[PDB]
RNA sequence: CAAGGAUAGCACCGGUGAUUGGAGUUAAGUCGUAACAAGGUACCCCUACGAGAACGUGGGGGUGGAUCA
RNA sequence: AUUGGGCGUAAAGCAAGCGCAGGCGGAUUGAAAAGUCUGGUGUUAAAGGCAGCUGCUUAACAGUUGUAUGCAUUGGAAACUAUUAAUCUAGAGUGUGGUAGGGAGUUUUGGAAUUUCAUGUGGAGCGGUGAAAUGCGUAGAUAUAUGAAGGAACACCAGUGGCGAAGGCGAAAACUUAGGCCAUUACUGACGCUUAGGCUUGAAAGUGUGGGGAGCAAAUAGGAUUAGAUACCCUAGUAGUCCACACCGUAAACGAUAGAUACUAGCUGUCGGGGCGAUCCCCUCGGUAGUGAAGUUAACACAUUAAGUAUCUCGCCUGG
RNA sequence: CAGCUAGUUGGUGGGGUAACGGCCUACCAAGGCAAUGACGUGUAGCUAUGCUGAGAAGUAGAAUAGCCACAAUGGGACUG
């Protein structure tokens, strides 16, 4: 379903970051990935691709304050903004 | 919590009342 | 609406509908540079002359005039004159105005001038009709 | 004490206060709460000094995790409240500043304008006076 | 060196021209009244065709129709 | 229509969702002070004008003085913004736990039966309308029941129901999963907001592509009727309605009411969630509704889901 | 009117009008402007001065004072 609380508790590092950016970021991202596996395994779902548009720029904007804010982001950039 | 009570006093209880002398 | 908005969408002011352009605009050879002086009654060869049906409720037979200016634009005018003094070929100067009565007519003449003088027998309409001075 | 219905970021401040403003003058309604600033603070405490608008109690939870102000407006025995009408001047789609020579009396001479300058906030009439203007803050009459 | 003079290819803009769509205008032009009552078939919106035409019918979108609690 | 206007029916909100150019931003504090004020100088011309005078008979006119007027260069201020240096959550939200929608798609069948074929019987009608007729029936009908096949769409449940971005979602069954409702000082600490451009989707006709096509109707064609039917009647009837693909991407996608955001008498209903407890009543919050206060449209009316209140952004709007 | 621009873009050296200036060149080069719509396009002579209105603003910079441009169009040189 959602796929909520294993990524969470993944980018979960410390206490202190239950709702931080960086699982913010980690949870649109895993959605974005679960989102295109389910709309290629449902195609007609358009339900499913606005919300992975929508994700993805909400992602885009997650990214540019992430890099705004930590200098340290883009060093060990997993989650380049591209897609 | 209080911080700064800025003249506690509020007005209360507007009672319908006008002309009150009339006799 | 709003400024922000508004700043891309700017004000658009009202817009009409053509009255009497040509009368302030013609063109000559040596530099066709418009001649750019707005006149207020100018000449042109007349067209067509006759008589014609207004509408319904104030019908009639009132004069009408296809009337040519210098410029590229001719246009279909009402003669303000007692009688029609056009001939289908008359110089004449054009006025202002707008008729709503006669269609194809949107323009009014000034009667009088250089051209189209003297109707006569008048005390209203002397400095149009281009009427003399009334001499008893 | 406790005050009741908290209000977060709708936009900004001023709007944020004109809304409830305006509310509380449509449904008759006492007292109404609303984001706290240094800004607003002075203006509201001009705002009682100058009779338009009654008392106010600036809220905090322990520190800037929340800071809010309720504010009453005075009222007759009638249910007539002193607020004729406040307009915002400050807002973030547009700063809005004025020197202390260009300040007018609302109203008919009577409405006072509540105006930050370089070095503080104050009235219209002792902002005039000052000689130093800035931005303005809410026309009150 | 040069104002300038050129070639074949091209390019931009204007008017014209057998023939001609469309608009306002004649209280007094041709058919039937489609349609305005649920207006003589309820209206239509998007779209296919045809019909002098009002328009008529298809597949969907709606009541900007009445009935009626 | 900044000054100095609308977007329900007399312009109207983008067809729907997401976003940049660009725009603005929650609280405290410090740098800097562009914005902001402030202190000044230069110049912004005499002629021109504001105030003033003179003479031309008097101004017309001519002369004339204090004054205009925009840049640069100059001490500051921290109130905030555009910026910077940090933090706090409360806006974006996220976490947890409870947590529902005919949500979409995917994958299946099941039936009312539609049509057809064989089994048959039946022994002159069926059919259609306002009226008949056209059409169908005697290679055996009307009709009937079985068996078999192919297509279409799912009786009731269907809600002053919920959800989906609009488009929409209803025979049931499963899966992936968008998203939702309830309460969280819970976590980054504004990460925000929209949206011209830009990204994606987008009823449907109808286009061709491969099947079957069950049925029918655009077109077409006969009998009516008509002043005439390819209109209202029907029969025959294709595109199409069906599906796979694109494109068509428009709709009464209009609530002719934009998105994000916070607030405004109530009242009577419903659904969902949280607590509780025979049920229940009840409270909480939303969703989904209304009369109506206030407020707001000329008016019609909306009205806690506004057309009420206000901020950021955008789209639409000036006579036929 | 969405792409336009090959001194385009800048550098060393040399030459150059009154001179700095790719002003121009030998040599070395591929960059410059631009959706806040680049390039192109044609026009107006720009400020003071010219009117209307309270204001917003609009209305010419014809001629004029300053500057600027041709002075029949396009070059060259000389003088000063």
């Amino acid at each position: 379903q959602i796929d909520k609380n294993g990524i969470i508790k993944s980018a979960q590092l410390h206490d202190k970051d239950v709702g931080s950016i960086q699982v913010q970021v980690s949870l649109l991202t895993s959605q974005i990935k679960q989102l295109t596996d389910h709309l290629l395994a449902n195609k007609k779902d358009f339900i499913s691709k606005r919300g992975l548009y929508a994700k993805v720029s909400k992602r885009k904007r997650l990214l540019k304050y992430l890099k705004h804010n930590d200098l340290e982001a883009y060093r060990n950039l997993v989650k380049t903004l591209n897609l | 919590r209080t911080e700064k009570a800025q003249k506690p006093k509020e007005e209360l209880w507007d009672v319908v009342q006008k002309m009150g002398n009339f006799d | 609406a709003t400024i922000a908005q508004l700043i891309r969408k700017p004000r658009k002011k009202k817009k009409v509908k053509s009255k009497s352009p040509a009368l302030h605009y013609n063109l000559n050879l040596l530099n066709k540079k418009v001649t750019n002086v707005y006149s207020p009654l100018k000449r042109g060869v007349c067209t067509r002359v006759g008589t014609m049906t207004p509408k319904k409720p104030n019908s009639a037979l009132r004069k009408y005039a296809k009337v040519r200016l210098t410029n590229g634009f001719e246009v279909l005018t009402y003669i303000p004159g007692e009688g029609h003094n056009l001939q289908e070929h008359s110089v004449t100067l054009l006025r202002g105005g707008r008729v709503k009565d006669l269609p194809g007519v949107r323009y009014h003449i000034v009667r009088g001038t250089l051209d189209t003088v003297g109707v006569e027998k008048r005390r209203q309409q002397r400095s149009a009709y281009g009427a003399k001075k009334p001499k008893a | 004490i406790t005050t009741t219905k908290p209000i977060k970021a709708h936009f900004d401040p001023v709007a944020d206060l004109l809304t409830k403003i305006n509310n509380a003058r449509k449904a008759k309604l006492m007292t109404v709460t609303t984001i706290a600033s240094k800004l607003k603070i002075a203006i509201l405490e001009i705002l009682v000094k100058e009779g338009y608008l009654a008392n106010f109690q600036v809220l905090e939870n322990k520190s800037k995790t929340k800071r809010i102000v309720t504010f009453n407006l005075k009222y007759t025995q009638r249910r007539i409240p002193s607020i004729n009408g406040v307009k915002q001047i400050s807002k973030p789609g547009l700063r809005i500043y004025r020197p202390f020579e260009k300040l007018p009396l609302v109203l008919n001479g009577l409405g006072i304008a509540i105006i930050s300058t370089s070095d503080g906030v104050m009235t219209d009439k002792v902002a005039r006076l000052k000689k130093i203007g800035g931005e303005i803050l809410a026309y009150v009459w």
